RNA sequence: GUCUACGGCCAUACCACCCUGAACGCGCCCGAUCUCGUCUGAUCUCGGAAGCUAAGCAGGGUCGGGCCUGGUUAGUACUUGGAUGGGAGACCGCCUGGGAAUACCGGGUGCUGUAGGCU
RNA sequence: GUUUCCGUAGUGUAGUGGUUAUCACGUUCGCCUAACACGCGAAAGGUCCCCGGUUCGAAACCGGGCGGAAACACCA
RNA sequence: CCGUGGAGCAGAAGGGCAAAAGCUCGCUUGAUCUUGAUUUUCAGUACGAAUACAGACCGUGAAAGCGGGGCCUCACGAUC
RNA sequence: ACGCAGUUUUAUCCGGUAAAGCGAAUGAUUAGAGGUCUUGGGGCCGAAACGAUCUCAACCUAUUCUCAAACUUUAAAUGGGUAAGAAGCCCGGCUCGCUGGCGUGGAGCCGGGGUGGAAUGCGAGUGCCUAGUGGGCCACUUUUGGUAAGCAGAACUGGC
């Protein structure tokens, strides 16, 4: 385990587990939620997110240790099923290692120069996402300190921002409330189905 | 719930061809029959299409350009009761005499008449149509045969012996005309003019008079319902190919026009389509309330 | 080091785009390619029996003899030295005209039209092509509406 | 009220698939030459077992297909041997219905000592006039919704003509 | 005692210090290379050029002489 | 206003389902004695013409799927050239120029050459 | 660390020149014996290291790991 | 019945291919002799490989045409 | 007057990188929902019963999260080739053993008529003989291996 000093900003084109490489060993983060995994849309309203600001490299390792973090703040302020936090950022970039020692210089020079999988990192664009919880309106602060806690843990500096979309979709809060119950969103679990009005109209004689 | 049949094959169909969706060209075969070899940079060459349609066939000779087909040169099969073969509008000897008449208005056309007569006497030999010195060269053209299986006996070759006996330079081999042997590699001339002649399917109509009157009045019926007789076939068609090399002109019809014209339904407007639409809605909205209550 | 055979980097440029495979066309078979025609090259990955090169793809070149079912072109290709005019026999599938010496040929037709007319009325024509030229004196209209106010807007993420 | 759009046999398939190849694969050729006045035609791999001894390339099963009056005359036989009671599974989603059969001296054959019981399938398919589109060369047409043979015209032909039972269980 | 391998720097340079050259003079172009069944055309047609052009278009020139 | 034979552009013209088709033509169909090739006249060939538009086919329709084109995305992401611009870096901002795509929305869905025939 | 080689019933192995579960010891049952050793006849016992790709078909051909066995690791 | 390449084309991949370059069947050795040109690596030298021609003798096909090895990218060798 | 250009414009073709996408093919990958053919774990109606009920398993449908140097529908900026005339157009005629329905096509040859045919800059073409060189380095930018290096290796331009 090498330390995230060495490992940082991009430098090399993306080497994911392919069928070139056949050799990475598996990631720390297995899993990718912890909340109220079967929550419904009109449930949890609002949502805040955790947005970078430097075109970085984030481990996978501080993934797991920073949604710990989050989910043990989490379930000390609002419990059990009273959140619903997704990590957005899925990590493929895999980073490698030329290790040596194996107090001597009669083993290898820079003769085998490639190097050996370690691990996975994520290329993190500027402005991408990292983690988003959706709650109720209440918990507006809850999820700023849980994010706040997780600022302290990841590496670089970034920012927060408490989103003006209805929790995970890509459709506003200010017009959820109106348009949901007039025509067009119609929820399908977490998810929310758009239908436009190019369809045919036996979905329309469905509806309604 | 099993099978994940058609998502993005539409969006990935590659269409194959107009005319291979159709069925109507492979292509394969064309672009070696059609494309004329660049040392001569505007020649065309010519191509006898001989197509069979059940109660019709199509003789025809073309070339090719950019902008489409250029055919020359066109004759059928209903026009033969204007030279004499009233009914048997798809046999061999249709295919023969469709093949003559093609060539005798071709040669018309061209002005190629006195010269280059072919093979009067109807043998069913091999005559190659040779070319003479001091003359116009003989028309060079070369087969289609489309989609059919050209086994021995089929009436494309029937439509060849037609257009070279009337005078087409067409390169031809003996061993797919019918009457040749599969065995016995010799080729029978007089079977090939008795199937030219059709006496064939005179001896089958003798055989049908001879064995089952029920089916001789069942099929071959318009045969018997104008007059068909064996011995006036045989003079029949020996007629009707010196009417054709006596006249092969192809006088046409007028066609002025007939101003009188509604058969196919035109399209509907956008406006119209939406308040289709919108007439949809209100009659949906209308039994919902209505029926629902009642 | 590279191994430089014959199109070792043609796994996009031979390729037919998209929804476009299949037989080739015959109007691409049926074209007038006469000496002194200007003709650019294009490869196919259909037909093999023809590919100029890699390095003769996107070029321009001038006919020089042609055959049965090929034709010759001369092709200037710039080397390490200096560009040489080569002589290479591409097959018909892969060759397309070129437009430019077309448009050239209009406007020498347009040139000579207007000569005649200029030798017939007297009247001069000006038949060189000037490029694009400043803006003249114009004048713009500003009626029954006031110009509307750009003001740049607030930041919002 | 119906213009031309009549159930008919279209043919009749015949298939015997013997456990090897040889002595009792030629009898069964030979009992469907007893059938059907006509040579059949052997079958063959795309498959390996290795569990009862048989390999790739050989002759598996004995096959043939009767078409028109002698197609009527074997389907008779055959649902007299099953006695006209098909089962509702029998019929298939695209109009074509089998049955099979075992005991092939019930279809009226004088049994010999030397070729023994063999069973035998029997596998039908409904045409109506204009499937040969499909088929022929030149114009290789789709066949269409409202001509195409399906499970429900199949059950109700079979109910029509041969006055069949369904057997519903 | 490893050395630099390959590079191309300073090569485009070198190359316009002397003005690269199109080869920009070829009037009446090569004609070897061209299909000698066009030879055997275009020969013929040339020595028979040169043995029977003489009577036929010195009366045309003379004929467009005095019509002009 | 159409079809047939050969086509050019290769989905504005493919796929699913439903209606319409007067007249030539295309076809389904009607049988193996010759030419023919098959286990099977099912396919391919041979002389038909008793019915039929049920199918192919030709039109139209589907708040149809796809395809083409136009807005939006967006003067955004990118990017030639420049700075003794900022920042520890990461990268970012400015001057001069060029400028894309998915979502989202709207419209169309064949055009024609040659030869021939129907109203 | 590098280069070769191996992994198969509880144990040591054979077997690919692709399409088996092979031998020997051990266990259980029964016999000979008064009873044991010895001897006999059967039976069970296999993830052919684990995970993937090639094909009609893999343990076999190949790859990534796992655990071992040989050889080298020298001059300053 | 659906089935636009999801199979196969000798092998490592890329390209390409559907009445096909794929599978099956029937005949055949054009995998023949010979002089030049051109492309590739390149110094515009050679070998190797390839392309379009030309002249004989042929194969197939009804003919059009196709074929002077393998659908293309490699699978090979100077003086004496 | 001809000609030339490390330049631009006007057209004309060429590419598959940045970007973007994967509710588009290939490859990965997250979570929830709806549907019911399927075999497999449970208890439940109960002599057993595809006679019937719930859930898990898997499949399908419509979504949704995140990517790809050896993925891609789309596709830049930058860049590469070609043309911008008198060696070019147009007319009339002879030759051909090439080709061939045709004085058909195509090449060659002869004669005649009209040069004011994009911008800017520049006087060009060509022959012979030969030294030195064949150890490089640095910088803005684009980049490969490496944690990084005043490290090693590439591209354009400039400099030592
Ligand atoms: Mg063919
Ligand atoms: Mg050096
Ligand atoms: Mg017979
Ligand atoms: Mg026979
Ligand atoms: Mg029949
Ligand atoms: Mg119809
Ligand atoms: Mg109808
Ligand atoms: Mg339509
Ligand atoms: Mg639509
Ligand atoms: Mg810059
Ligand atoms: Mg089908
Ligand atoms: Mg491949
Ligand atoms: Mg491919
Ligand atoms: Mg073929
Ligand atoms: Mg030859
Ligand atoms: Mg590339
Ligand atoms: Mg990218
Ligand atoms: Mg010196
Ligand atoms: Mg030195
Ligand atoms: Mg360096
Ligand atoms: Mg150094
Ligand atoms: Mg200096």
């Amino acid at each position: 385990r090498r330390p995230a000093r060495c490992y940082r900003y991009c430098k090399n084109k993306p080497y994911p587990k392919s069928r070139f490489c056949r050799g990475v060993p598996d990631a720390k983060i297995r899993i990718f939620d912890l909340g109220r995994k079967k929550a419904k849309v009109d449930e949890f309203p609002l949502c805040g997110h955790m947005v970078s600001d430097e075109y970085e490299q984030l481990s996978s390792e501080a993934l797991e240790a920073a949604r710990i973090c989050a989910n043990k703040y989490m379930v000390k302020s609002c419990g059990k099923d009273g959140f619903h936090i997704r990590v957005r950022l899925h990590p493929f970039h895999v980073i490698r290692i030329n290790k040596m020692l194996s107090a001597d210089r009669l083993q290898t020079g820079m003769r085998g120069a490639f190097g050996k999988p370690q691990g996975t990192v994520a290329r993190v664009h500027i402005g991408q996402v990292i983690m988003s919880i959706r709650t109720k309106l209440q918990n507006k602060e809850h999820v700023i300190e849980a994010l706040r806690r997780a600022k302290f843990k990841f590496p670089g500096r970034q920012k927060i921002h408490i989103s003006k979309k209805w929790g995970f979709t890509k459709f506003n809060a200010d017009e959820f409330e109106d348009m949901v119950a007039e025509k067009r969103l119609i929820p399908d679990g977490c998810g929310v189905k758009y239908i436009p009005n190019r369809g045919p109209l036996d979905k329309w004689r469905a509806l309604h | 719930v099993k099978v994940v049949k058609n998502k993005a094959y539409f969006k990935r169909y590659q269409v194959k061809f107009r005319r291979r969706r159709e069925g109507k060209t492979d292509y394969y075969a064309r672009k070696r029959l059609v494309i004329q070899d660049k040392n001569k940079y505007n020649t065309p060459k010519y191509r006898m299409i001989v197509r069979v349609t059940n109660r019709d066939i199509i003789c025809q000779i073309a070339y090719a350009r950019i902008e489409g087909d250029m055919i020359v040169c066109a004759a059928y099969a209903h026009e033969l009761p204007k030279y004499g073969v009233k009914v048997g509008l798809t046999n061999y000897a249709a295919a023969y005499c469709t093949g003559l008449l093609l060539a005798r208005r071709l040669l018309n056309r061209f002005g190629m008449d006195k010269i280059y007569e072919g093979q009067v006497e109807v043998t069913g030999d091999e005559y190659n149509v040779e070319s003479i010195d001091g003359q116009p060269g003989a028309f060079t053209c070369y087969l289609d045969a489309g989609l059919a299986r050209t086994t021995t006996g089929n009436k494309v070759f029937g439509a060849l012996k037609g257009a070279v006996d009337g005078g087409l330079s067409i390169p031809h081999s003996t061993k797919r005309f019918p009457g040749y042997d599969s065995e016995s590699k010799e080729f029978n001339a007089e079977v090939h003019r008795k199937h030219i002649m059709g006496q064939n399917v005179a001896d089958y109509m003798r055989y049908l008079m001879e064995e089952d009157e029920d089916a001789y009045k069942k099929q071959f019926s318009q045969y018997i319902k104008n007059s068909v007789t064996p011995d006036m076939m045989e003079e029949m068609y020996k007629k009707a190919h010196a009417a054709i090399r006596e006249n092969p002109v192809y006088e046409k019809k007028p066609k002025k026009e007939v101003k009188k014209k509604r058969w196919n339904r035109p399209k509907m407007s956008l406006a119209q389509k939406k308040d289709r639409v919108a007439q949809k809605k209100a009659s949906f909205l209308r039994a919902q309330e209505r029926a629902a209550e009642s | 080091t590279n191994t430089k055979g014959k199109r070792r980097g043609t796994r996009y440029m031979f390729s037919r785009p998209f929804r476009k495979h299949g037989v080739v066309p015959l109007a691409t078979y049926m074209r007038i390619y006469k000496k002194g025609d200007i003709v650019d090259i294009k490869g196919m990955g259909t037909v093999q029996k023809g590919m100029p090169h890699k390095c003769y793809h996107g070029k321009t070149g001038r006919v020089y003899n042609v055959t049965q079912h090929a034709v010759g072109i001369v092709v200037n290709k710039q080397v390490k030295g200096k560009i040489l005019a080569k002589r290479i026999n591409v097959r018909i599938e892969h060759i397309k005209h070129s437009k430019s010496r077309d448009s050239f040929l209009k406007r020498v037709k347009e040139n000579d039209q207007k000569k005649k007319e200029a030798k017939e009325k007297g009247t001069w024509v000006q038949l060189k092509r000037q490029p694009a030229p400043p803006r003249e004196a114009h004048f713009v209209r500003t009626n029954g509406k006031e110009p509307e106010l750009l003001e740049p807007i607030p930041y919002e993420f | 009220e119906n213009p031309m759009r009549e159930l008919r046999i279209r043919k009749l398939c015949l298939n015997i698939c013997v456990g090897e190849s040889g002595d009792r694969l030629t009898r069964a050729a030979k009992v469907l030459e007893q059938l059907t006045g006509q040579t059949p035609v052997f079958s063959k791999a795309r498959y390996t077992v290795r569990s009862f001894g048989i390999r790739r390339n050989e002759k598996i099963a004995v096959h043939c297909t009767v078409r028109g009056a002698k197609a009527e005359e074997i389907l008779e036989k055959g649902l007299k041997v099953r006695e006209y009671e098909l089962r509702k599974n029998n019929f298939s989603d695209t109009g074509n219905f089998g049955f099979g059969i075992q005991e092939h001296i019930d279809l009226g054959i004088k049994y010999d000592p030397s070729i023994g019981i063999y069973g035998l399938d029997f596998y039908v398919v409904l045409g109506r006039p204009g499937f040969s589109i499909a088929d022929k060369k030149r114009r290789t047409g789709c066949i269409g919704a409202k001509h195409r043979i399906s499970k429900e015209e199949a059950m109700r032909w079979f109910q029509q003509k041969y006055d069949g039972i369904i057997l519903p269980g | 005692a490893k050395s630099k391998n390959h590079t191309t720097h300073n090569q485009s340079r070198k190359w316009h210090r002397n003005g690269i050259k199109k080869p920009r003079s070829q009037r009446y172009e090569s004609l070897k290379g061209v299909d000698p069944k066009f030879l055997r055309n275009m020969r013929f047609a040339k020595k028979h050029n040169k043995k029977g052009l003489k009577k036929m278009q010195a009366n045309n020139a003379k004929a467009m002489s005095a019509r002009a």
